[PDB]
């Protein structure tokens, strides 16, 4: 479930 | 809602070592990617790895760094990176990010089989206002960190960035511009990798 | 996943419009996740842009960045000194097809601000150096634009070995940087000759400091 990686807010 | 990193040190090549992630005014039972970067000395920004928390729990990473690194969540606010068989090519500043958006100051990593030796301070003067400094020398590695008058002087300070002397040793100088008061001032020299501290006062 | 920044540097004016390029060799994921960054010495990087050209909060409008899939520009409007630093930007990737991310090799940029010369000082060795062996002498240039060169002169004679140079970044306010030169000799040398000076040209216009040995 870990797509990529998170960039600012969620 | 801030981070900061620690566990930094001199290490011999081939060896392991533990950074931790601190979190401070929130905690990791939230949503979050926590991720790793590092950047060795005038160079760019290189990523290692991330690990979620809160509702799911990945662990990814940098192909170079796979098998030989982990990142993991030692409790809700602690977030880990440990290090193996460290080599020249290992030496940074890392740091610990939130969601790339909120950052840890950082801390340092040298990989070298060289050994430690505290700075000699020498005080730096002239032959209304004056500038008056302190040249620290011969010191291995880095960093060191200097303040005047255990951090009440701070308008009127220029702390230069070291550079490795042909002794292969560092250096660098820091300069004051100061009045009359205050006044016959103190710098504050701190090695770390020594645990050395030495203070030297100045004046006209 | 290799993101490819251009140009590794450029000079540009306060007052001007700078435009920065990356390009990737994959597309992004979801075609748009691509992130901009500045950092300045001794600080963590700043998330400026993310999602290729949303503004992260309290982050300035004159900072402007487009683009999708492989190909993004980041624009910085109405320059000033306070800009002065290294940029990056980040992409983000389809975990499964490869590696989940990749920084861009950054990107320096320099201000070009109003013309100030320089002041110099010079300081002669504290007197428990020359007990030690080896000698360093110290010469500071202050708040100066453009860059300055350093000549050291011992007895009028040009020194060729032992220097060392070292630069502040560029101030905030006024684009100005600061530079510490440094001779060093070993205590028969410096033990003899007389005299020691730092030139600071810049330009045509130089500023020249000395001292003498025995007079300090
Ligand atoms: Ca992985
Ligand atoms: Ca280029
Ligand atoms: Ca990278």
């Amino acid at each position: 479930t870990r797509k990529s990686i998170r960039i600012g807010p969620g | 809602q801030s981070l900061e990193e620690s566990g930094g040190d001199l290490v011999q090549p081939g060896a392991s070592l533990t950074l931790t992630c601190k979190a401070s005014g929130f905690s990791f039972g939230n949503n979050y990617d926590m991720c790793w970067v590092r950047q060795a000395p005038g160079k760019g920004l290189e990523w290692i790895g991330c690990i979620e928390t809160g509702s799911s729990d990945s662990a990814a990473y940098a192909t170079w760094a796979k098998g030989r690194f982990t990142i993991s969540k030692t409790s809700s606010t602690t977030v880990t990176l440990q290090m193996t068989s460290l080599t020249a090519a290992d030496t940074a500043t890392y740091f610990c990010a939130r969601n790339f958006d909120l950052w840890g100051p950082g801390t340092l990593v040298i990989v070298s089989s060289g050994q430690p030796k505290a700075p000699s301070v020498f005080p730096l003067a002239p032959c209304s206002t004056v500038t008056l400094g302190c040249l620290v020398k011969g010191y291995l590695p880095e960093p060191v960190t200097v303040t005047w008058n255990s951090g009440t002087l701070t308008n009127g300070v220029r702390t230069f960035p070291s550079v490795r002397q042909s002794s292969g040793l560092y250096s660098l100088s820091s300069v004051v511009s100061v009045t009359s008061s205050s006044q016959p001032v103190t710098c504050n020299v701190a090695h770390p990798a020594t645990n050395t501290k030495v203070d030297k006062t100045v004046a006209p | 996943q290799v993101l490819t920044q251009t140009p590794s540097s450029v000079s540009t004016a306060v007052g001007s419009a700078v435009t920065i390029n990356c390009q990737s060799s994959q597309n992004v994921y979801s075609n748009n996740n691509l992130a901009w960054f500045q950092q300045k010495p001794g600080q963590p990087p700043r998330l400026l842009i993310y999602d290729a050209s949303k503004l992260a909060s309290g982050v300035p409008s004159r900072f402007k960045g487009s683009g999708s899939g492989t190909q993004f520009t980041f624009t910085i409007s109405d320059v000033q000194c306070d800009d002065a630093a290294t940029f990056y930007c980040l992409g983000g990737y389809d975990c499964s097809s490869g590696d989940c991310a990749a920084f861009g090799g950054g990107t320096e940029v320099v201000v070009r601000g109003d013309p100030v010369a320089p002041t110099v000082l010079i300081f002669p060795p504290a007197a428990d150096q020359v007990a030690t062996g080896t000698v360093t002498i110290v010469c500071v240039a202050n708040k100066y634009f453009p860059d300055v060169t350093v000549t050291w002169e011992v007895d009028g004679t040009t020194q060729t070995t032992g220097i060392e140079n070292s630069k502040t970044p560029q101030n905030s306010a006024d684009c100005t940087y600061n530079l510490s030169s440094t001779l060093t000799l070993t205590s028969t040398q410096y033990n003899s000759h007389k005299e020691y000076t730092c030139k600071v040209t810049q330009g045509t216009t130089s500023v020249v400091q000395s001292f003498n040995r025995g007079d300090c």
